[PDB]
């Protein structure tokens, strides 16, 4: 049963190496109630947002070290058009509503074949500030193109580089040492995940529901789910094989609830 | 897909409704009706172009290039690059077929074009 | 959806196969074979007999042959030359030269939608004069038959034998039209749209069927041979396929991209 | 049916208006199958 | 179910990449009546003609252009011994009967493997004069060896080169432009066919009944079915792979009826 | 029953001089089927587009002559933001779908009182090109501000000024005399309409369904309904009364069907 | 009815003498109502 073609709206995506769909942490992340904390009528789903959206990540290479990763914030990639992920009607609905609640269906494709070795960890990781620089501003697409991969080091292991409020001249500047948005890179397999091994498959499936600190969250600021693509085993091949395989990803929202209908968002 | 069995890759097949400018960007193709096709054991993908028309019937021939005759564009984008082990031949090829759906219907026979005989 | 085109079978899909939607409701049936071909179209333009004809000789015709070209019309969708069945269609691009310009015919509307290998139908024939107020008559003889090429004398007026016979003769009024339907008269079961065999065991031409026709028609003035003037008169031929049936799905002609 | 509309009344018998073959003694069929 | 060994008489042919048997245009091309147009007792089948016959085609190469093809006329290949296709008792029965009616079972083998790309269209095409030169004479085996593949061009697309009767010196020689035995090369997939793709299979199966303009046809002249092997995608491979893969074909007649028993055919 | 507060979504509009709601040409212009000419799933209504939208017209004055009018094309006013009519999620859905089918609920407000005389004809008029200049281009908001009212004259009575294709230098230029998009100004009361008389009411209600030449029409080009506000009796008052009363209008779409989901419209 | 008087007998079938619309799956009405 490795051939699966999954249909949503007017978009159908196909794979011939399906490992199955990782359903965590409920038996169906589409089974869900109207959000109890808002009393206006929610804007529910319709068939032009009941569809998949496809974007591009940076190329995986021999030079990419172990545990180097790419971070795709959701819904932040739609807001920033990261990797060409234009969201159409879904992004148009995002910019016009104050609250947003949904789960996510994600599929990441990478075009491996035989005579190649390597493994990619593909996880949906709650909750990250990995899309943000240590100065507190979000990464631009130029900066995401210049990395080309985020290197694991002392920072991002301990949380030392997470965004912070400066204390000011009144206080002594403290030695920042630790933070709770660390990545423990050996433990990323606790999250809803699959492994894109070169040996066995070209695509992976993860299916996640809505989670949050509140039964709905603000459309502009939430980062409750993040598509993390992390190298476990580096790429190796002999010369004459395909250099620089590409990584694409396909994102579908599940059971969206929109609240607080208002005009298009303009920043301050 | 007529390339070798060792080849792996992914393609995005997108159908665009009519627009003032034809979409070229993969982000623009992602906003349209699209399906992602994976290279694997099964070599073929059947893409059904949806019937999205203002009128119940559409003109076969675009005389004035109106909305009733030209129903947008189909486009092929590569999602990921095709990856090959060494000693595979470069540049594989995708063979294209056109066919009518089971709901396809034709009306009003007209005069033929005799251009083929000359 | 995933398939293998190498199978040779591909299921006709719908919008609901991969995406969200439904079947478009059917609203027409004009692609039906019995409906499509049941319409009249111009077959050929033939000259009108004013005397007893000499039927065109079989090929290759040599110099000095006394014969009446351009008067006989094969009832074929298939290409013809000099009232005899042909394989290649031929035309003339330039006037200059010396020799006889052979008549050639096709049903362009048929081959634009055949699209099949075998065909059988009855044939409505309609005969329209290209000259105004012409009094004319139509003579037909079936597949496998031949033209009776002689005359008989009544009151010192030569009366050709094609005014009579057991095969249908239809006299039009002055400025009138002729219309009648003909059965499938061949020894063969069906008409081959395309053919690979040979009719004879020796010296035959491959791809030339002998009896893929509904017979031959000709136009003649119902006046004896003594009444003649120099002005040649012309007649157009219309054919319509009745109760058309088709077999063995095949190709449509190549469309040049220039 | 064919391209015929005057269905009410036929003047000539069927074996004169059309040919018929001699005795010897919609929903669409697929043109190909897989085993 | 890709492993199929099909048995007929004393001959059994095997494949381990079976795509199935294309049954067109009836559910069984073996189900068939005594031919109603001849009243002598027909010579029906027996177990030494209820068997397969195997022949060789020319090698497929890198230099073979798109839509270049080989034509195998049936039963004409048996009469001409094209590709070493000796037919034994079947050809001995063909030369001694005036009429012949049968269908055909065909299987074409080509020894591809991995690291090769290309596709071959294998169709049974009614009805062709593709075995005949434009002068009206049939191709000899020397000429079929010298081609080594028939190139698609302006002729064979329009039917301009099909065999013809010359008009003679009495008439102006006309400009020959069109003929109904054209090949429209993009439309050859209308016929009963399978595709010998290098990716998925090494062999293809097509099963056809008898057809004709008459309920039986002459043994010497009929060409009601033709095995057409046509290149869709040219061969490509890196150096060190197997150069020049061979193409073989296996032909079995189904439900033969022979009429008009007489002496062995001698041409005039 | 002159006090009516009509509720739609998060927007409620109130009047204390209600003449009732003109329901033409069906007993309920909300009762309607999925459009039979498109087979994709339509994008149906949701509670953030199930609401009213409010815009401003130009001021009515003493100097405005009889039968002078303002033209509000629907949905063209949303596309052009005519009179500040920002449509939010509805316009965002319009620009992302090829087809659009809906009816309309309209209410026009004008703040009259006693000691004023005059009458305004408020009609939904199918079908108009009154928003377009005679050169064939649509009116800009600067030009709509400069009019400030369209004067009835010989053109717009006979249709002489409707948009046209020029014949070119090959033909003699003809004397253009008549066209079917005329306004016969005495006959505008055939349309679904109410009269905003200064004597009896400050607001009027008209409710219309979808109509068209096709069961759905293109989102960008359709003008199947037009809100026409036309002077029947000019304004008169003594000095000291309120000069220049304002005209506002409120527009609600009913049962919207969207088809052909695609990216945001960019003109050629 | 329309401007038609020869009601007794029709020679051609209805779908040839006129068009008919395809399936998808006096006393006068007022053109306006008040609520």
């Amino acid at each position: 049963d490795r051939v699966t073609t999954q249909t949503a709206g007017n978009t159908a995506i196909n794979t011939q190496s399906s490992l199955g769909v990782l359903c965590a942490y409920v038996e169906d992340p589409t089974k869900s109630d109207p959000p109890s904390s808002s009393t206006d009528q929610p804007t529910t789903t319709f068939t032009a947002i009941d569809r998949w959206y496809t974007g591009r990540l940076n190329s995986w290479t021999k030079a990419v070290k172990t545990f180097s990763f790419q971070a795709v914030p959701l819904p932040g990639a739609f807001l920033s058009r990261q990797g060409g992920l234009n969201g159409g009607a879904f992004t148009a609905t995002l910019h016009r509503h104050f609250l947003m609640k949904c789960g996510w269906q994600v599929q990441v494709q990478c075009n491996l074949t035989q005579f190649h070795q390597g493994a990619l960890l593909v996880a949906m990781v709650p909750e990250t500030t990995l899309d943000v620089k240590p100065d507190g501003k979000a990464k631009s697409l130029q900066e995401l193109n210049e990395e080309q991969w985020v290197e694991m080091s002392d920072d991002y292991r301990t949380g030392k580089n997470m965004p912070f409020q400066s204390l000011g001249t009144y206080y002594r500047p403290p030695n920042w040492t630790w933070g709770p948005n660390f990545i423990n890179p050996y433990q990323v397999t606790v999250f809803p995940h699959q492994i894109l091994n070169a040996r066995t498959s070209t695509s992976v499936d993860v299916n996640v529901p809505y989670i949050g600190e509140t039964p709905t969250q603000s459309s502009e600021t939430q980062n409750s789910w993040t598509l993390l693509v992390m190298v476990l085993v580096p790429l190796d091949y002999k010369e004459g094989a395909t250099t620089d395989p590409e990584i694409t990803f396909s994102v579908r929202p599940t059971s969206p609830y929109f609240n607080g209908l208002r005009n298009r968002y303009t920043a301050g | 897909f007529c390339g070798p069995m060792m080849a792996r890759g992914k393609f995005l097949l997108s159908y665009s409704p009519p627009n003032g400018t034809q979409p070229q960007t993969l982000s623009e193709a992602m906003q349209c009706t699209y399906s992602i096709w994976d290279i694997g054991l099964n070599s073929s993908w059947t893409f059904v172009v949806p019937y999205i028309s203002p009128s119940d019937y559409r003109e076969t021939r675009a005389i004035t290039n109106s909305v009733y005759s030209a129903d947008g564009w189909f486009s092929l984008h590569k999602l990921t690059k095709i990856t090959l082990p060494p000693d595979c031949p470069q540049s594989p090829c995708i063979l294209f077929f056109a066919s009518a759906g089971e709901d396809y219907t034709l009306r009003l026979p007209v005069d033929c074009n005799p251009s083929y005989v000359f | 959806s995933t398939d293998n085109a190498e199978t040779g079978v591909i299921e006709a899909g719908n919008t609901d196969t991969d995406f969200s939607g439904e079947l478009a409701a059917p609203g027409s049936n004009h692609t039906n074979v019995k409906f499509l071909f049941d319409r009249s179209r111009l077959l050929n333009v033939i000259k009108v007999l004013e005397k007893d004809a000499v039927f065109p000789r079989p090929f290759p015709t040599q110099e000095g042959a006394q014969q009446d070209d351009g008067y006989f019309c094969l009832l074929t969708p298939r290409p013809t030359v000099a009232s005899r069945p042909a394989t290649r269609f031929g035309l003339y691009a330039n006037p200059s030269g010396s020799g006889v310009l052979a008549n050639t015919s096709l049903d362009f509307n048929f081959y634009s939608l055949a699209c099949f290998t075998y065909f059988r139908s009855d044939l409505e024939v309609t005969v329209v004069s290209l000259e105004p107020d012409l009094e004319f008559a139509v003579g037909w003889f079936p597949s496998g038959s031949e033209y009776q090429a002689s005359s008989f004398v009544y009151d010192q007026l030569h009366v050709p034998f094609h005014f009579t016979g057991r095969t249908p003769r239809a006299f039009a009024s002055k400025g009138g039209k002729v219309s009648f339907v003909l059965p499938w008269n061949s020894v063969s079961s069906v008409l081959p749209v395309r053919w690979g065999g040979a009719s004879k065991l020796s010296s035959a031409t491959r791809g030339l069927p002998a009896h893929a026709d509904w017979g031959t028609i000709y136009a003649f003035v119902p006046r004896p041979n003594e009444k003649k003037s120099t002005a040649v008169k012309h007649v157009a031929v219309y054919i319509r396929y009745k109760n058309a049936r088709a077999w063995c799905p095949s190709m449509l002609p190549f469309r040049s991209y220039k | 049916r064919g391209n015929n509309g005057n269905m009410t009344f036929n003047y000539y018998a069927n074996t004169y208006q059309n040919s018929v073959d001699f005795s010897t003694s919609g929903i669409l069929n697929p043109l190909g199958y897989l085993k």
